[PDB]
DNA sequence: ACACACTCTCCAATTCTCTAA
DNA sequence: TTAGAGAATTGGAGAGTGTGTTTTTTTTTTTTTTT
């Protein structure tokens, strides 16, 4: 009874998105778009299929890059500290077999990761050998096996997170992200979103940021100060995982402006119609954290504005 | 309806003082009442266990009942009709023999409690009766019985 | 001894279990009593005992399994089905001497034919998959369902322990992918098929099956487990998974009417926007032509072969998806599996040397160790690529954009490139239509007829069983008049293209034009090739040569063809 | 042929019983 | 009340018999031919 009150309580308020988006990763200084971006992959799109029996993909691939000293493994130490279904894997120290399934049949991490989230760091070090397995995997979210006279096929419906390098370990301003990444381009075009951290030195951003680090050497818990508590967040997000939101009307009109505008601004990765679909991903999730059933034009907007700073 | 054999009744026991974690499994405990946590990596297939045998003779119309097992498959060591001698070929009843659920699970320590410069052990787990199949690899778990000691069969 | 039971006098189960009551001799024989009186006078709603008609056709086939529905025997006598369910090694001993004794009545002396009948038993009303079941299950019937991992090879097996011998073969079965809960390994079971049961099913099908649940001791499970455990087995009782001449008459009402070609490719692949020439090319391969031969030196195969360069996100993979539930039988990436279907590849040394010897032979050979055997391909081939990294470029030809010897861009009946195209309005309608297929996918009778007959302008389930029929039945030919006609455009276009410096055409391409046009005699259910569909082919391999070729090469080509890429 | 597990057989060691001094 | 002559029961000495034995990965360091 006293969860469901409190559960009530925070949500009834008016401005429970922001402090939602607000309270992820509470150690890092900054960076709202990529704690943001974290959030709708914890919620996740919806699930479905057509007449024809083909399925649509209802989750939400992160990619980070950045320069060193950015603080990126942060984000997945966070998210695999918090997620209820999550696993953390190095690009260098792993193999295809150990990453998907392996013969002993025993599972690999994609496996344990199945409806959760998987993490890989330094992705850009992994060999081209296993980096197909995984693009084979997330194509399907399924994986076979066939060997020995013994033949499986499992389950892997499972979101990725990955951080990566950019090639000679800084970012050239010059160039696409295709030029600066090592990544190959059917992978590439299988991430809903890219975030790219730069250092942009600034005395008034320096001055501010110096004084939160040493706040937290200088004090262990108290420098936080997080606009909720995470088995309050927990809750929250399994509350808000059982909403199957439904596109409106005028939302429908809208999405075709939306998209024809990002056509004609690619007319940097090429547009395709995969855009528009994780643009409704995006959507869904955005619709979802609110505990809202019909989704609203505003939720595209933002949806729109959020995707148009990948690129 | 015909005669209904008796329910097997299992006790259960929770909330005890401690939790103690695999590397601290030492002989002096043997046979005493426990708690351990770890994470779970393999689970096999739930299996029959013969929890108690009835057998007849072959040689002569003769019938043994309520044989206990243990560790390994047993027999009886005579017939009991006296006209009767023959030691050989007794076959079980699956009818009047009862059986019992059985699964092996194991489990390593848990990453966060790994002393310095070590690396993690781990042991193998029994579950019996209605807890079979509760277990799955990857979850972090918590159990409770008695620590045995098993022979070389 | 003389004395029977009645069938009340049955509900009381009079033992300590129920094995040691079924086997008394005056029990049984109440039993087979009934038995006999349950198969002899059980009808339909009609009368028209259907046992009686199902005996009959027992001998009509010369066959050895009578088969019994469970729901019937539940109808009436209600307590022989508890029975059954509860010692079924019992219960099916006294009902197979029943059946001998209901059959024979109808044909005295089939024990000559065969000397033994077994009951099989169909729609028990309870099923576990591989999770639930437990020892409570031991010596009782079950019905499961998965997947066939493995097969073994056919074997004799002695009967009685003079001589007899009955078949045997083992299966190993797993659960079906979409029933295991996320996060968990599949299970297994292994299933023992004897005398009438071998070889009913193949490796990777999904079966469903119903038998007694048994178990054994096994001493090396023992041995390295430590404990009195014991092995268990399912031994099968039963294994489960045409047209009317109304269908013929709807066939062929539908392709009386005009426009009917346009229709089915209208139909194929509802999902995806747009990419009209690609439904047409697939729909053509889904059909095929007729393959014919001449033992003076030379043969042709029925089969079409469509390659498609893909710039990315341009509907590729769907298209082939859409293929593989579509056709009767395919391979998805082999080529044994492929034997007269439609092989589907969707991206790409050993492989394509593979692929190099199946597209010139029809049929594979190899050698081994001294060894030497051959196998059949007989298949059409779907593939799809991406051009050469990133991005397609018009100004080159096509050797350019892919990484392939030139004799397999010979051999393709069909060459085509699609590409991601910028105009405001098709983006638009793109638009529309994706998010319009979203909303009507959304989990949130009459609902489902309004979105069928939205989706298609023919039911997908006719247009399958009519391309099933169209393949098996229509067989066209050639007519003799306009064939002149199409040797002077044969030469025609080859004195074209040597005029332009091009790349010759072939005997290759009049060959699959002469394919072409007899798939899309197949597609309207006609005997003949008319003109028409030479018009079509012409149009269909003439554009598909012209794409092929550099810019400037490819302007004076179509400033010439124009009358044959859209006059004619 | 070389250690073992198991079966068979005969012989004398032992205790019990009866009789008379 | 002792003791000695005869009968019955049991133990295990030891002799005999049959028996069993030899005997597709997956991960990681290093050399070699191939593009
Ligand atoms: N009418 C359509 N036209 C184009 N794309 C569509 C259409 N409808 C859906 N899509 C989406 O766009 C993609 C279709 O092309 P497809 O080839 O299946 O993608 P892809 O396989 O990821 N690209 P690639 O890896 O190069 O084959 C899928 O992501 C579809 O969900
Ligand atoms: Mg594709
Ligand atoms: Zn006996």
């Amino acid at each position: 009874s006293d969860e469901i009150n409190e559960l009530k309580e925070m949500v009834k308020d008016e401005h429970i998105y922001d402090k939602l988006v607000r309270s992820i990763a509470p150690a890092v200084f900054g960076h709202e778009a990529v704690k943001k971006g974290i959030l709708l992959q914890m919620l996740g799109g919806v699930h479905k299929s057509t007449v024809e029996g083909i399925k649509l993909r209802g989750d939400i691939n992160i990619c980070v890059v950045g320069d060193p000293s950015t603080s990126k493994s942060q984000f997945l130490k966070y998210v695999v500290g918090f997620a209820p279904r999550s696993v953390y894997t190095s690009g260098k120290a792993s193999s295809a077999a150990g990453l998907t399934a392996a013969v002993v049949i025993e599972a690999g991490a994609l496996m344990l990761a199945d409806n959760g989230i998987c993490c890989i760091d330094e992705f850009d070090k992994m060999d081209i050998s296993d980096q197909v397995a995984i693009h084979e995997a997330m194509e399907q979210q399924t994986i076979s096996i066939a060997k020995a006279g013994i033949h499986a096929t499992l389950n892997a419906r499972t979101s990725i997170l990955a951080a990566a390098n950019p090639v000679g370990g800084r970012y050239n301003r010059k160039l696409s992200l295709r030029g600066n990444l090592n990544m190959t381009a059917p992978i590439m075009s299988r991430f809903d979103l890219f975030f790219v951290i730069l250092d942009d030195c600034n005395e008034k951003i320096d001055t501010e940021l110096a004084s939160h680090i040493v706040d937290l050497h200088m004090k262990r818990d108290e420098a936080i100060e997080p606009p909720f508590s995470a088995e309050q967040l927990r809750r929250y997000i399994k509350y808000a995982r059982t909403f199957k939101p439904i596109l409106t009307k005028e939302a429908r009109s809208y999405l075709v402006e939306k998209y024809k505008e990002l056509r004609k601004d690619d007319a940097s990765y090429r547009i395709t119609v995969r855009q528009l679909e994780s643009m409704i991903r995006l959507s869904e999730a955005i619709a979802r954290a609110n505990c809202v059933d019909e989704i609203t034009p505003s939720f595209i907007a933002e949806a729109y504005d959020l995707l148009r700073q990948s690129i | 309806s015909p005669e209904q054999t008796e329910r097997v009744f299992q006790i259960s026991f929770f909330n005890l003082p401690t939790v103690h974690r695999i590397r601290d499994i030492r002989s002096e405990k043997i046979g005493s009442l426990l708690s351990i946590s770890g994470t779970v990596t393999r689970t096999s297939e739930v299996r029959p266990e013969l929890y108690k045998a009835s057998f007849t003779c072959d040689m002569c119309r003769a019938i043994v009942d309520n044989v206990e097992q243990s560790f390994k498959y047993t027999e009886p060591t005579f017939c009991p009709n006296p006209s009767c001698e023959n030691r050989a070929f007794w076959t079980l009843n699956v009818t009047r023999s009862r059986f019992l659920d059985w699964q092996k699970v194991r489990i390593q320590e848990n990453a966060n409690e790994i002393p310095t410069g070590s690396m993690p052990r781990t042991l193998d787990v029994i579950l019996r009766g209605d807890s079979v199949e509760r277990a799955k690899p990857g979850d972090r778990c918590k159990f409770t019985g008695v620590e045995i000691v098993v022979p070389d069969v | 001894l003389r004395e029977e039971l009645t069938l009340e006098s049955l509900s009381n189960v009079k033992a300590n279990s129920y094995s040691e009551w079924i086997t008394q001799p005056n029990v049984s024989r109440t039993i087979a009593r009934e038995l006999k009186s349950f198969l002899l006078e059980y009808t339909d709603e009609t009368g028209r005992s259907v046992y009686g008609a199902r005996i009959r056709t027992l001998g009509e086939m010369n066959s050895e399994s009578l088969e019994v529905n469970y729901r019937h025997l539940a109808e009436s006598k209600a307590i022989l089905a508890l029975f059954l369910a509860k010692c079924p090694e019992e219960m099916l001993k006294i009902f197979d001497l029943v059946a001998m004794e209901a059959t024979e009545l109808h044909y005295p002396d089939y024990a000559r034919i065969h000397s033994e009948i077994h009951v099989r038993i169909s729609d028990f009303p309870t099923i576990y998959s591989l999770r639930e079941l437990r020892e409570s299950n031991l010596s009782s019937l079950v019905r499961v369902t998965g997947v066939v991992t493995r097969r073994t090879g056919v074997f004799p097996q002695l009967k009685y322990v003079k001589t007899v011998y009955r078949n045997y073969q083992r299966v190993t079965l797993q659960e079906a992918p979409g029933t295991v809960p996320p996060g968990r390994l599949p299970r297994h079971r292994e299933v023992i098929l004897l005398a009438d049961l071998v070889d009913v099913s193949k490796p990777g099908e999904e079966v469903e099956v119903t038998g007694i649940y048994k178990n054994n001791y096994d001493g090396n499970l023992n041995a390295k487990n430590g404990f009195p455990v014991f092995a268990t087995i399912i031994e099968a009782n039963s294994i489960k998974r045409s047209w009317t001449e109304e269908e013929e008459r709807e066939f062929r009402k539908i392709s009386r009417d005009r426009g009917i070609i346009d229709k089915i490719i209208s139909s194929m692949a509802p999902s995806i926007y747009g990419h009209r020439d690609i439904k047409t090319a697939v729909a053509c391969s889904l059909f095929g032509g007729v393959p014919k031969n001449v033992n003076g030196k030379h043969s042709i195969r029925g089969d079409i072969n469509v390659l498609l360069l893909g710039d990315p996100g341009t509907a590729k993979s769907q298209i082939l998806k859409y293929v593989e539930k579509t056709a009767h039988r395919a391979v998805f990436a082999a080529l044994v599996l492929a034997d007269k279907g439609v092989c589907l590849i969707d991206e790409f040394d050993q492989d394509r040397t593979s692929i190099h010897e199946a597209m010139e032979q029809q049929s594979i050979s190899i050698s081994k160790a001294g060894i030497v055997t051959t196998l059949q391909a007989r298949c059409s081939i779907i593939a799809a690529a991406n051009p050469n990294g990133g991005r397609y470029n018009s100004t080159l030809p096509l050797a350019q954009n892919v990484s392939l010897t030139e004799p397999i861009l010979s051999r393709f009946d069909i060459l085509c490139v699609v590409r991601d195209l910028v105009d405001e309005e098709a983006d638009e309608r793109l638009a529309t239509f994706v998010v319009d297929s979203h909303v009507r996918s959304h989990p949130e009778l009459q609902r489902q007829r309004k979105k069928e007959e939205e989706i298609s302008p023919i039911p997908q389930e006719l247009l399958m069983k009519y391309i099933h029929y169209a393949r098996t039945k229509i067989y066209p030919k050639l007519h003799q008049m306009d064939m002149d006609k199409v040797s002077r455009v044969y030469a025609d276009l080859r004195r074209e293209s040597i005029s332009t410096g091009s790349f010759p055409i072939t005997v290759r391409h009049l060959e699959s034009i002469l394919r072409i046009a007899e798939s899309f005699a197949k597609m309207r259910l006609s005997e003949f090739v008319s003109s028409y569909d030479l018009d079509r082919a012409i149009k269909v391999v003439v554009d598909s040569f012209v794409d092929a070729q550099k810019v400037s090469v490819r302007r004076q080509l179509r400033r010439s063809f124009a009358i044959y890429t859209l006059g004619h």
